[PDB]
């Protein structure tokens, strides 16, 4: 969804 | 690192570190970085020679600074580099600024 990063 | 979470606001300045690549850039590197909505992803290199009011500029130790950044510049920052053993050094980090989106066209 966003980037690598996934929170 | 490996996503790391960076709080930043509106016109304020943020730099970043690309993990993989010593004090000086050794070989080529490519970095990503994805922001906006969907239409402003931008393709990040070594070697900006451009507006920082506008965007940023790169460091020559391979690094990115932002003058500022704004609630547009929003997004997460993804950086890529090989190194000469033949292994590769990934960067995820993500970059909040003040204000959020929430209905956009």
């Amino acid at each position: 969804d966003e980037f690598k990063a996934d929170e | 690192g490996s996503a790391q979470n960076i709080t930043a606001r509106i016109g304020e300045p943020l730099v970043l570190k690309c993990k993989g690549a010593p004090k000086k850039p050794p070989q080529r590197l490519e970095w990503k970085l994805n922001t906006g909505r969907t239409e402003a992803w931008k393709v990040l290199s070594p070697q900006g020679g451009g507006p920082w009011d506008s965007v940023a500029r790169v460091l020559p130790n391979g690094s990115l600074f932002l003058p500022a950044v704004g609630i547009q510049d929003e997004g997460i920052f993804r950086c890529q580099a090989m190194n000469r053993n033949g292994k590769e050094t990934k960067s995820n980090y993500r970059v909040r600024v003040y204000q959020i989106p929430g209905k956009p066209e």
